[PDB]
C-alpha cells in the first residue's frame, strides 16, 4: 500500500515535468 | 581639505584595531610558552 | 602537576634498585621512541601483535621481567618472545639486527636507556591510556 | 564622499606613521607583556600548564552545584 | 610601455598575461623564466630534501618526493633500496639550480630587455598563431626534443648503469636492462587494456623491460612525428576541425595535461614498479595485503589452520576465493586481490595463494616487509599524523604516494577547468562574441519561438 | 545528403530541447541510467555490498520507503573490477552483486559530462559567452568525487555513495569516521561556499526585490511590473547600492552589476570545487587535521579539547561501521 | 526644535558608518558579542565547565578554540556577572561559563539591532524592506539553535559552544542522539541551502555569459555604468538557453529574484522548526515499521538500520567525555563494537 503511494507520487511528479516543459506558458517577447 | 580627525569612523576603526593589535601581541607571546 | 623527580624515578634492575631520569633524558627518550618504535608501538600498544603491549604489568610478567631499565635495554639488544623461549631478532628491531633494521644503527647505550625510561615513565603519566588502545583515546 | 578624509590619503601620510610607529608597537608589546608576565592567567582564571591537576590526581575539577559554584572553584584551586 | 595597460590592450591587470598573446619576444621571455622557475624548484627542493635526509631511514618516512625519483633511476642506491651514496642527489640538485639561473637570465632578458616581437628580428623565431605551418614546425621541433628525452631514459636504463628493479631476483637491485620489449603486441596491448580493476591499463606495467621498450617506441614515434610535422602542413580535415589561435592551442595543451595529471595520480597510487615501494612506501592495496599477511603469519605461528579458519560471516578469516576462483587474502582486502608485489609473489601458485607455501615457505624478510608495509600504510592527516583519522598524535608520517596523488589530482582537475575555460573562450573569440552579445544583431531575436 | 540533414537537425537551435553532439551521447546514457535507477529503486533484490554475504535491501518492494530506499553499491568482492551484465552468469548473480549500481553510475557520469559539454555547445550556437559549463563543473566534480574518485582511491565501488537518502547519510557518517572531513580545510571551504551561496542568493534576491520600480498597483503582483524582453532595468541598482552601502559601508557594496554577478557565480563555484577536491584528496587518504592529544600539561597529562570530543564520536562510528567486515585491527581501506 | 529631533538628525547623518536609532542597540551588543568571543577564545578556559582546553593561551589553535557553554549544573541561569553564581567576580564568571551567556544574549540583541538597522536604512533610503525579511531566517536559526534548543534541554550546556570544533561536536551530537539527518525539516533546510547556492552560482554565471557587448575591452566589467537605463544582459537569450538545456527557464526577472530570496530563507525557517522539535526531543529518530520488521527478522538490513548502529556507537563512545556531569563510567565490555578494529 505504501509502495503504491510512493510510485504514484513519483509518477505524478514526472507527468508534471512533462506538462511544465511541453505545455508551458510560452514566453512571449514584448 | 579641512578634514576632521575624531569622527565616528575614527572611533569604529580604533575600537576594532586597538584590541586587535593588543590580542595579536598576546597570541604572539603565547607562541613561546613551554609546558 | 609537574614532571617531578618522583615521576621520573623508575626501577633499574629486578633486585629493586632505582634510577632517576632527567627531563632532558625523558624528552630524548620520547623523541627516540617516536623515531624508532612508535610506528608499531604508538600509545603503548603493539600494532602487529595487539595481544602484547608495553604496559608495566605486561612487561613485569614477561620472561625475563621487562619492567625495569636493564630488562628493557636487554630486550632492545636481544628481543625474545614473551616466555623467553625463542629469540626474535630477525623480526624485531635490535642492536644485533641493526643491519636489517637500519634505524637501530646509531642507537647508543644512552639512547637505549632513554627509550626504556620513556617506556617506564609513560604509564605513570598517562594512566590507562598507555597500552589501552582506542577505548582510552 | 561622506566628509571624511580618504583612508589612502591618511595611511600614506607621514604624520599617520609618526603617530602609529609609536602606538602600534606599544599595543603589541602591551599584549605581549600581558601574556608573558602571566597576568592573563590571573585575570581570566585560565590554568597554567602545571595547574590543571594535582600531583597524583586524574579527576577533572567539574562544577556540580549552581549557587555554590564559586566556592567549588575556590576549593579546586586550594587543592592546586 | 607597450601593451602594458587596460586601455591599449583590452585586458585588466588580473588578465595581464593575456597582453602577451601577440608579443612573441615577451611571451618567449615569460616561458623561459617560468622554465627557470621549474628547474629552480627541482634543484632547490632536491637540496632541501638532501639536507634533511637520514640515509638509514626509509625515504618514504622523510617526506621526500624527488630523491625517490633519482633513486628509481638507479643513482645512489644499492640492493633493497639502501642508499649507498648521496652525491648523485647533490649533483642533480646543484645542476638544476645553476641551469635555473641560466634560464632565469634568459627569461628576464627576453621579458624586459629583448625585442617585444620576434618577427622583425627573425623569420625563423618569429611566428603568427594563424600560420599553421609554423605551428606544426615548432611542434615538430618539440616532438623531436621529447623523443630524445625518452631515448635518454632508455640510454640510462641500457647503458649508463640501469634502473632500480623492485622485481630483481633476490630483492630489488639496480639492473641494466639488456632486452627491452620491442614487440608491438605487448606495448600496444598495454595501450588497449581496460582501465578497471584487475586490468589497470598502462598503470599495470609490472616489469622494466616493458617500460624501456615502451620508451624506445615513444622516442621513435615522437621523433618520427616531429619530422612529419616539420615536413608537412595540416590537412584539410584538421584545418576544418580545429580553432587556430594561441588560446586554442593553450586549451588543447590544458586538456592533455589534465589527462596526464589524472594518469600520474593513478600511476603513483597503484604502480609499485616505476614507483618502487622501497622509495615511495607501500601502496594502499599493498598495505592492506600486508596487514592480512602479517596476521596470517602471527596466527599460524600460534598454531592456527589458516586455510580452514572461518571469519564472522562464514568467509575465510585469512584465505578466501576471488570471484574468478583465485585463493586470496580474506577480509576487506578481498578488494585488493589484484595486488602484485615482490614480497608476495613467492607465495603464489597457479591457483592464487598456495597453502603449502604459506605453511612452510614464508621467510623472515617477508614477515619484516609485511609488518613494515602494514605500519606505513598511505593514511595520514593534513598535519602529518600517521594512521587513521582516529589515531593519536605520535607518528609523523604521510606517505609520498598520498602527497603525490592528492596534489596531482588537484592540479589535473584545475587544468581540466582551465581547458574548459580556454576552449570555450577560444571558440567564442574565433566566432567573435567573447565580449558579449551585439545589441543590434542578437541571434536569439532572429530565431523562431520554441512554443 | 542524409548526413548533412542529420547534422543540421542535431545542431538545430529550433528543437524544443537542444540535442547537439554532446546530447547525442547524453540522451541514451542518461535515459539508460534513469530507467535502470527507477527500476532498481523500486524492485531490485538485496545487494551484498560488503562482500561478506550480508545482503542489504534498498528497494521499495523489499521493505523500504522513500527515505530508506537506495540503489546499493556493488560488492566489495568486485572492487574496482568492471561488472557489466554480460560478465555475470545470470541476472540473479548480477543483481546480487550490485551490478545496477555500476551501470547507473557509469551512464550517469558519462551523461553528466556530456551535459556540461552540451551547455557549452548551446552557448556557442546562441552567440553566448561560454562559461556556464565552467560553473556546472563544480557539482559535476562533486559527483565524480563521490561516485568515481573515492571508489578508485579506496579500491572498491562498494565505498561509493549509495543512490539513496539514508545511504547518503551512511556515506557521510562513515566518511567522517575514517577521514575527519569536518576538520579538513577543503570541506570548510565548501561549507563557506554553500553557506555563502545561500547568503548571497538571499542577499541579491532581497536587494533586487527591495529596489523594484513601481509599475503596478497594490492589488496585483509586483512581478507583472516586468515584461519579458523589455529593454529597461526593472529595478533601481543605485537605490539598492545606496541601501547596502549604508548597511555596512560604501566600499563593501557593489555598484557594478557585472562584478556583483561574477561574485555570485564565483563564490559557491570555487567553494564547491574545493570541497570536491577535498573528497578526492581524502580518497587518497590525506585526511583532515588530527589534533588528538595535542594539548599536554606540564606533567604530561592529556588535556582534552573539542577535537578529542570529535575523536570520541569518530571512534564510535569507526568501531560500529560495517560491523562484520573487518578481521584485522587496522581499517586500512 | 526639540532634543529628540536634534538627536534624530545626528543619528541619521550621512557618514562612513551609519548609526541610526538602531545603532544604539546594534553597535554595543554586536561589539560586545564579537569582543567576548575573541576574548574567550584567546584567554578563557573551559576546564571547570567541560574539562576542556579551549583558548589560545592553553595551546588550542583556531579550529579548536571555543567559548564553551556553562556547566550543566547552572541550568538555564542567565549567569549575570552580578548574579548569584559569580557574585561580581569577573574571574569566577569567566571560569563558570558566563562569557557564553554574555555572547549569546548580546548576540541576540545585536541581531535584533541589525534587523532594526535594515528596517531603518530601508525607510530612510526609500526601498522596500525585503532584506530585513530575508534576515529573519538567520535570526530564526540563531534563536532556535542557541536559545530554544538549550531551553528545551536540561541546561545551557547542550547549546553549541562558540567555536569551530565545538560546532562540529554539536553536529555529531545531533547525528548520534537525534538522528537529525533523518528529520524532514532538516532535509528541507538542506534543500534550501543547496538550492540557494545553486541559484547563486547559476544566476551569476547566466548573467555573466549573456552580457551585452557595451565596450571594446576584453574584460567586460568596465562595460557597465550604474546610471544606465538598459539591462546589462540579455534575458531573452538566457531564457532560450535554459529552456533548451533544462526544459524550463525564468522569463520574469522579478520572479527570479524573489525566488532567490525565497529558497534559502524558507529552508532556514524549516530547519529552525525541526530544531524546536529537537529541543523537546521530538525526533524523527526511527521508522516503526522498519524496526518491527528488523526486530522480528534478523536478515533484514537497510542503510537506515546501519545508521542506527552508527548512532549507538556515537552515543556510547561520546557520552562519558561529552557529558562529564553525568559521571558515566562505561566499562570496556559494554561499549558496542564490531568485529576487530
Ligand atoms: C568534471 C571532473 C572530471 C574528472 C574525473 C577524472 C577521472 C579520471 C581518473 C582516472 C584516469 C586515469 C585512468 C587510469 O590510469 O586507469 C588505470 C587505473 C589503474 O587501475 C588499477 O591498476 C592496478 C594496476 O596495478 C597492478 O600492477 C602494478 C604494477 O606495478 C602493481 O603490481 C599492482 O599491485 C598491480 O595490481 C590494478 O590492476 C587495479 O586492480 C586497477 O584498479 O585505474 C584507475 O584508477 C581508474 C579506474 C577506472 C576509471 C575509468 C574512467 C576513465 C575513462
Ligand atoms: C524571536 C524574538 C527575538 C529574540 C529575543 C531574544 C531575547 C533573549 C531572551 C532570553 C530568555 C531567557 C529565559 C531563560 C529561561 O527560560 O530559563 C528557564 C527558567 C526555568 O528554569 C528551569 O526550571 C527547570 C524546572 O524546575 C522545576 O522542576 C525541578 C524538578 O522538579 C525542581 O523542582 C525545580 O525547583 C523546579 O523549579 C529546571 O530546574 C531547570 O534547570 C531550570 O533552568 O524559566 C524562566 O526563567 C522563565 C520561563 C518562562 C518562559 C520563557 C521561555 C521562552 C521559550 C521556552 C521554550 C521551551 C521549549
Ligand atoms: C611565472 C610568472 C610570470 C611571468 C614569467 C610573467 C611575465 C610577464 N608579465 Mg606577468 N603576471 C603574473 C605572472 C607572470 N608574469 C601574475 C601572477 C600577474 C598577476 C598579478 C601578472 C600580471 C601582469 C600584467 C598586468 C602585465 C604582465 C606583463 C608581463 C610581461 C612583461 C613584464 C614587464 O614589463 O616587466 C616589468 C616589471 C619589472 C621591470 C620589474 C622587475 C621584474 C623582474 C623580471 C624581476 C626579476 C626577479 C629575479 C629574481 C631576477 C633574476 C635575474 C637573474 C637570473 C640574473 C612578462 C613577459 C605585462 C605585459 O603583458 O607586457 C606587455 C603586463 O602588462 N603581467
Ligand atoms: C599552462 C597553463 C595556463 C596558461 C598559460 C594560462 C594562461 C592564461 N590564462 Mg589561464 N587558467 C589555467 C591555466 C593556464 N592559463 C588553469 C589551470 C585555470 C583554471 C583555474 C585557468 C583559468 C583562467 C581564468 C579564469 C582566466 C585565465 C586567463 C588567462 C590569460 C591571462 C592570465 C593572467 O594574467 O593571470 C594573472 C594571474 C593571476 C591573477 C594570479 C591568480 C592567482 C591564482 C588563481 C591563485 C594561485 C594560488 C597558489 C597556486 C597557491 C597559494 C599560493 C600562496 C602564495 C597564497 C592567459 C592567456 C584569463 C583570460 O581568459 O584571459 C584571456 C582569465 O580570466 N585563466
Ligand atoms: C626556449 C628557449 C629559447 C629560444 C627559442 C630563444 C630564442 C632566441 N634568443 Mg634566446 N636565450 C635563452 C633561450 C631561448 N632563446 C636562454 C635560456 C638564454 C640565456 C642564456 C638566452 C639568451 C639570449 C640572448 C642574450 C640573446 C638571445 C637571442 C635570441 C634570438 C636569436 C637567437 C639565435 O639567433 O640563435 C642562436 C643560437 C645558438 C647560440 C645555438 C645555441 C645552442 C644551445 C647552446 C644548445 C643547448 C642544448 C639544448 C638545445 C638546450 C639544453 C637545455 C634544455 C634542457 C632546457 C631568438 C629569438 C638574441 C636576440 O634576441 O637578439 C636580438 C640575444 O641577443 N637569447
Ligand atoms: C604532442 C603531440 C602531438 C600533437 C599535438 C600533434 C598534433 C597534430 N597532429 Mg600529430 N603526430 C604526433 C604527435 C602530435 N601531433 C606523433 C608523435 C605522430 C607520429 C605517430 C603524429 C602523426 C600524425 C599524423 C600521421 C597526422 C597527425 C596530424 C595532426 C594534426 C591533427 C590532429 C588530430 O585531429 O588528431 C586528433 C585525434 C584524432 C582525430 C583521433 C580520433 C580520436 C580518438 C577516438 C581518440 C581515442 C583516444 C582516447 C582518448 C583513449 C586514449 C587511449 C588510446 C590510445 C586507446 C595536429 C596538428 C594529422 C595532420 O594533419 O598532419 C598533417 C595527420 O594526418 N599527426
Ligand atoms: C544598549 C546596549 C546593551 C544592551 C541591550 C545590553 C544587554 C544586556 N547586557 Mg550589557 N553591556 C553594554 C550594553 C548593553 N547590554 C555595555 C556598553 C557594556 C559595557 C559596560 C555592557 C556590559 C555588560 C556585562 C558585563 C554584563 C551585561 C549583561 C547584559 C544582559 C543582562 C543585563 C541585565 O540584566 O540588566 C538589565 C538592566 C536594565 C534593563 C536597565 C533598566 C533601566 C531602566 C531605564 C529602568 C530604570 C532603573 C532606575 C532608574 C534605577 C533604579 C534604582 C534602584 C531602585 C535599583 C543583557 C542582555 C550581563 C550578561 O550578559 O549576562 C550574561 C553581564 O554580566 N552587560
Ligand atoms: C568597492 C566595490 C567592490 C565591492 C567589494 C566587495 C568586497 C568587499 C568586502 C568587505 C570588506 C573589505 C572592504 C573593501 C575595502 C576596499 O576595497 O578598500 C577601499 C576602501 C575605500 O578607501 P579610500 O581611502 O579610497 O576611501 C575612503 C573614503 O573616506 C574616501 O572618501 O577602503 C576601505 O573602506 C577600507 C576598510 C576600512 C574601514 C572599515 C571600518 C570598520 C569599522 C566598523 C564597520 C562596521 C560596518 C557594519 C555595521 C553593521
Ligand atoms: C618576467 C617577470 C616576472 C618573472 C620573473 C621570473 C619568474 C624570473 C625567474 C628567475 C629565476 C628562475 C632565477 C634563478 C636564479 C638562480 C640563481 C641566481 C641561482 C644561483 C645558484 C647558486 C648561487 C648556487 C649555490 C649553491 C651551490 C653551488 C651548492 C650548495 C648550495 C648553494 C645554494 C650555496 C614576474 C613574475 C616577477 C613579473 C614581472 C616580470
Ligand atoms: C612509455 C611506456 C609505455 C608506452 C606507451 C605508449 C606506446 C603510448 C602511446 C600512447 C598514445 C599513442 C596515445 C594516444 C592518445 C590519443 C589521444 C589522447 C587522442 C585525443 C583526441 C582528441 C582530443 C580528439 C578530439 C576531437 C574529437 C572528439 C572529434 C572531432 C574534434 C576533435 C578533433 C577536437 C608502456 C605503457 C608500454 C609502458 C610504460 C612506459
Ligand atoms: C568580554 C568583556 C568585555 C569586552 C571586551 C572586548 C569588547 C574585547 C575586544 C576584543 C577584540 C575586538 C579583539 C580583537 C581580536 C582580533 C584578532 C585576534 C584578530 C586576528 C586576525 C587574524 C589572525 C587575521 C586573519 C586573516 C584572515 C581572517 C583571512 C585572511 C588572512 C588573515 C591572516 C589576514 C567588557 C570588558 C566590555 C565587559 C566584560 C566582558
Ligand atoms: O567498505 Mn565501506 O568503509 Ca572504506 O574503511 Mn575499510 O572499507 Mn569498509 O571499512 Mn571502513
Ligand atoms: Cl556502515
Ligand atoms: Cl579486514
Ligand atoms: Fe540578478
Amino acid at each position: 500500500m505504501e509502495t503504491i503511494t510512493y510510485v504514484f507520487i513519483f509518477a505524478c511528479i514526472i507527468a508534471l515535468f512533462f506538462f511544465a516543459i511541453f505545455f508551458r506558458e510560452p514566453p512571449r517577447i514584448t | 581639505v579641512s578634514y576632521p580627525i575624531f569622527t565616528v569612523r575614527w572611533v569604529a576603526v580604533h575600537t576594532l584595531a586597538v584590541p586587535t593589535i593588543f590580542f595579536l601581541g598576546a597570541i604572539a607571546a603565547m607562541q613561546f610558552i613551554q609546558r | 602537576a609537574e614532571l617531578t623527580p618522583e615521576v621520573l624515578t623508575v626501577p633499574l634492575n629486578s633486585e629493586g634498585k632505582t634510577i632517576t631520569l632527567t627531563e632532558k633524558q625523558y624528552l630524548e627518550g620520547k623523541r627516540l621512541f617516536q623515531y624508532a618504535c612508535a610506528s608499531c608501538h604508538v600509545g603503548g600498544i603493539t600494532k602487529t601483535n595487539p595481544s602484547l603491549d608495553l604496559r608495566t604489568e605486561t612487561l613485569a610478567l614477561a620472561t625475563p621481567p621487562r619492567d625495569n631499565i636493564e630488562g628493557l635495554v636487554d630486550y632492545m639488544k636481544n628481543p625474545t618472545t614473551y616466555d623467553g623461549e625463542q629469540e626474535i631478532a630477525e623480526v624485531h628491531p635490535s642492536l644485533r639486527s641493526a643491519d636489517i633494521f637500519p634505524k637501530m644503527r646509531n642507537l647508543t647505550e644512552k639512547d637505549l636507556v632513554a627509550i626504556a625510561g620513556h617506556i617506564l615513565v609513560e604509564p605513570k603519566i598517562l594512566g590507562d591510556k598507555w597500552g589501552g588502545g582506542k577505548v582510552y583515546y | 564622499t561622506t566628509g571624511e578624509r580618504p583612508f589612502s590619503d591618511i595611511i600614506t601620510s607621514v604624520r599617520y606613521w609618526v603617530i602609529h610607529s609609536i602606538t602600534i608597537p606599544a599595543l603589541f608589546i602591551a599584549g605581549w607583556l600581558f601574556v608573558s608576565t602571566g597576568l592573563a592567567y590571573d585575570v581570566f582564571g585560565t590554568p597554567r600548564p602545571d595547574s590543571y591537576y594535582a600531583q597524583e590526581q586524574r579527576s577533572i575539577p567539574l562544577v556540580t552545584d549552581r549557587f555554590e559554584a564559586k566556592q567549588q572553584v575556590e576549593t579546586f584551586l586550594e587543592q592546586l | 610601455a607597450t601593451n602594458r595597460d587596460q586601455e591599449s590592450s583590452g585586458f585588466a591587470w588580473w588578465a595581464g598575461n593575456a597582453r602577451l598573446i601577440n608579443l612573441s619576444g615577451k611571451l618567449l621571455g615569460a616561458h623561459v623564466a617560468h622554465a627557470g622557475l621549474i628547474v629552480f624548484w627541482a634543484g632547490a627542493m632536491t637540496l632541501f630534501e638532501l639536507a634533511h635526509f637520514i640515509p638509514e631511514k626509509p625515504m618514504y618516512e622523510q617526506g621526500l618526493i624527488l630523491i625517490p625519483h633519482i633513486a628509481t633511476l638507479g643513482w645512489g642506491v644499492g640492493p633493497g633500496g639502501e642508499v649507498v651514496d648521496t652525491f648523485p642527489f647533490f649533483v642533480v640538485g646543484v645542476v638544476h639550480l645553476i641551469s635555473s639561473a641560466v634560464l632565469g637570465f634568459g627569461g628576464v632578458y627576453h621579458a624586459i630587455r629583448g625585442p617585444e616581437t620576434l618577427e622583425e628580428y627573425s623569420s625563423f623565431f618569429g611566428y603568427d598563431w594563424k600560420d599553421k605551418n609554423k605551428m606544426t614546425t615548432i611542434l615538430g621541433f618539440h616532438l623531436i626534443v621529447l623523443g630524445i628525452g625518452a631515448l635518454l631514459l632508455v640510454a640510462k636504463a641500457m647503458f649508463f648503469g640501469g634502473l632500480y628493479d623492485t622485481w630483481a631476483p633476490g630483492g630489488g637491485d639496480v639492473r641494466v636492462i639488456t632486452n627491452p620489449t620491442l614487440d608491438p603486441r605487448v606495448i600496444f596491448g598495454y595501450l588497449l587494456k581496460s582501465p578497471f580493476g584487475g586490468e589497470g591499463w598502462i598503470v599495470s606495467v609490472n616489469n622494466l623491460e616493458d617500460v624501456v621498450g615502451g620508451h624506445i617506441w615513444i622516442g621513435l614515434i615522437c621523433i618520427a612525428g616531429g619530422i612529419w610535422h616539420i615536413l608537412t602542413t595540416p590537412f584539410g580535415w584538421a584545418r576544418r576541425a580545429f580553432i587556430w589561435s594561441g588560446e586554442a592551442y593553450l586549451s588543447y595543451s590544458l586538456g592533455a595535461l589534465s589527462m596526464m595529471g589524472f594518469i600520474a595520480t593513478c600511476f603513483v597510487w597503484f604502480n609499485n614498479t616505476v614507483y618502487p615501494s622501497e622509495f615511495y612506501g607501500p601502496t594502499g592495496p599493498e598495505a592492506s595485503q600486508a596487514q592480512a599477511m602479517t596476521f596470517l603469519i602471527r596466527d599460524q605461528k600460534l598454531g592456527a589452520n589458516v586455510g580452514s579458519a572461518q571469519g564472522p560471516t562464514g568467509l575465510g578469516k585469512y584465505l578466501m576465493r576471488s570471484p574468478t576462483g583465485e585463493i586470496i587474502f580474506g577480509g576487506e582486502t578481498m578488494r585488493f586481490w589484484d595486488f602484485r608485489g615482490p614480497w608476495l609473489e613467492p607465495l603464489r601458485g597457479p591457483n592464487g595463494l598456495d597453502l603449502n607455501k604459506i605453511k612452510n615457505d614464508i621467510q623472515p624478510w617477508q614477515e619484516r616487509r609485511a609488518a613494515e608495509y602494514m605500519t606505513h600504510a598511505p593514511l595520514g592527516s593534513l598535519n602529518s599524523v600517521g594512521g587513521v583519522a582516529t589515531e593519536i598524535n605520535s607518528v609523523n608520517f604521510v606517505s609520498p604516494r598520498s602527497w603525490l596523488a592528492t596534489s596531482h589530482f588537484v592540479l589535473a582537475f584545475f587544468f581540466l577547468v582551465g581547458h574548459l575555460w580556454h576552449a570555450g573562450r577560444a571558440r567564442a573569440a574565433a566566432a567573435g562574441f567573447e565580449k558579449g552579445i551585439d545589441r543590434e544583431s542578437e541571434p536569439v531575436l532572429s530565431m523562431p519561438s520554441l512554443d | 545528403n542524409l548526413w548533412e540533414r542529420f547534422c543540421n537537425w542535431v545542431t538545430s537551435t529550433d528543437n524544443r530541447l537542444y540535442v547537439g553532439w554532446f546530447g547525442v551521447i547524453m540522451i541514451p546514457t542518461l535515459l539508460a541510467a534513469t530507467i535502470c535507477f527507477v527500476i532498481a529503486f523500486i524492485a531490485a533484490p538485496p545487494v551484498d555490498i560488503d562482500g561478506i554475504r550480508e545482503p542489504v535491501s534498498g528497494s521499495l518492494l523489499y521493505g523500504n520507503n522513500i527515505i530508506t530506499g537506495a540503489v546499493v553499491p556493488s560488492s566489495n568482492a568486485i572492487g574496482l573490477h568492471f561488472y557489466p551484465i554480460w560478465e555475470a552468469a545470470s541476472l540473479d548473480e548480477w543483481l546480487y552483486n550490485g551490478g545496477p549500481y555500476q551501470l547507473i553510475i557509469f551512464h550517469f557520469l558519462l551523461g553528466a559530462s556530456c551535459y556540461m559539454g552540451r551547455q557549452w555547445e548551446l552557448s556557442y550556437r546562441l552567440g553566448m559567452r561560454p562559461w556556464i559549463c565552467v560553473a556546472y563543473s563544480a557539482p559535476l566534480a562533486s559527483a565524480f568525487a563521490v561516485f568515481l574518485i573515492y571508489p578508485i582511491g579506496q579500491g572498491s565501488f562498494s565505498d561509493g555513495m549509495p543512490l539513496g537518502i539514508s545511504g547518503t547519510f551512511n556515506f557521510m557518517i562513515v566518511f567522517q569516521a575514517e577521514h575527519n572531513i569536518l576538520m579538513h580545510p577543503f570541506h570548510q571551504l565548501g561549507v563557506a561556499g554553500v553557506f555563502g551561496g545561500a547568503l548571497f542568493c538571499a542577499m541579491h534576491g532581497s536587494l533586487v526585490t527591495s529596489s523594484l520600480i513601481r509599475e503596478t498597483t497594490e492589488t496585483e503582483s509586483a512581478n507583472y511590473g516586468y515584461k519579458f524582453g523589455q529593454e529597461e532595468e526593472t529595478y533601481n541598482i543605485v537605490a539598492a547600492h545606496g541601501y547596502f552601502g549604508r548597511l555596512i559601508f560604501q566600499y563593501a557594496s557593489f555598484n557594478n552589476s557585472r562584478s556583483l554577478h561574477f561574485f555570485l557565480a564565483a563564490w559557491p563555484v570555487v567553494g564547491v570545487w574545493f570541497t570536491a577536491l577535498g573528497i578526492s584528496t581524502m580518497a587518497f587518504n590525506l585526511n583532515g587535521f588530527n589534533f588528538n592529544h595535542s594539548v599536554i600539561d606540564a606533567k604530561g597529562n592529556v588535556i582534552n579539547t573539542w577535537a578529542d570530543i570529535i575523536n570520541r564520536a569518530n571512534l564510535g562510528m569507526e568501531v560500529m561501521h560495517e560491523r562484520n567486515a573487518h578481521n584485522f585491527p587496522l581499517d586500512l581501506a | 526644535r526639540g532634543w529628540f529631533d536634534i538627536l534624530d538628525d545626528w543619528l541619521k547623518r550621512d557618514r562612513f558608518v551609519f548609526v541610526g536609532w538602531s545603532g544604539i542597540l546594534l553597535f554595543p551588543c554586536a561589539y560586545l558579542a564579537l569582543g567576548g568571543w575573541l576574548t574567550g577564545t584567546t584567554f578563557v578556559t573551559s576546564w571547570y565547565t567541560h574539562g576542556l582546553a579551549s583558548s589560545y593561551l592553553e595551546g588550542c589553535n583556531f579550529l579548536t578554540v571555543a567559548v564553551s557553554t556553562p556547566a550543566n549544573s547552572m541550568g538555564h541561569s542567565l549567569l549575570l556577572l552580578w548574579g548569584p553564581e559569580a557574585q561580581g567576580d569577573f574571574t569566577r564568571w569567566c571560569q563558570l561559563g558566563g562569557l557564553w551567556t554574555f555572547i549569546a544574549l548580546h548576540g541576540a540583541f545585536g541581531l535584533i539591532g541589525f534587523m532594526l538597522r535594515q528596517f531603518e536604512i530601508a525607510r530612510l533610503v526609500g526601498v522596500r524592506p525585503y532584506n530585513a525579511i530575508a534576515f529573519s531566517a538567520p535570526i530564526a536559526v540563531f534563536v532556535s539553535v542557541f536559545l530554544i534548543y538549550p531551553l528545551g534541554q536540561s541546561s545551557w550546556f547542550f547549546a553549541p559552544s562558540f567555536g569551530v570544533a565545538a560546532i562540529f561536536r554539536f553536529l555529531l551530537f545531533f547525528q548520534g542522539f537525534h538522528n537529525w539527518t533523518l528529520n524532514p525539516f532538516h532535509m528541507m533546510g538542506v534543500a534550501g541551502v543547496l538550492g540557494g547556492a545553486l541559484l547563486c552560482a547559476i544566476h551569476g554565471a547566466t548573467v555573466e555569459n549573456t552580457l551585452f557587448q557595451d565596450g571594446e575591452g576584453a574584460s567586460t566589467f568596465r562595460a557597465f555604468n550604474p546610471t544606465q537605463a538598459e539591462e546589462t544582459y540579455s534575458m531573452v537569450t538566457a531564457n532560450r538557453f535554459w529552456s533548451q538545456i533544462f526544459g524550463i527557464a525564468f522569463s520574469n526577472k522579478r520572479w527570479l529574484h524573489f525566488f532567490m530570496l525565497f529558497v534559502p530563507v524558507t529552508g532556514l525557517w524549516m530547519s529552525a522548526i525541526g530544531v524546536v522539535g529537537l529541543a523537546l526531543n521530538l525526533r524523527s529518530y526511527d521508522f516503526i515499521s522498519q524496526e518491527i520488521r528488523a526486530a522480528e527478522d534478523p536478515e533484514f538490513e537497510t542503510f537506515y538500520t546501519k545508521n542506527l548502529l552508527l548512532n549507538e556507537g556515537i552515543r556510547a563512545w561520546m557520552a562519558p567525555q561529552d557529558q562529564p556531569h553525568e559521571n558515566f563510567v562505561f566499562p570496556e565490555e559494554v561499549l558496542p563494537r564490531g568485529n576487530a578494529l
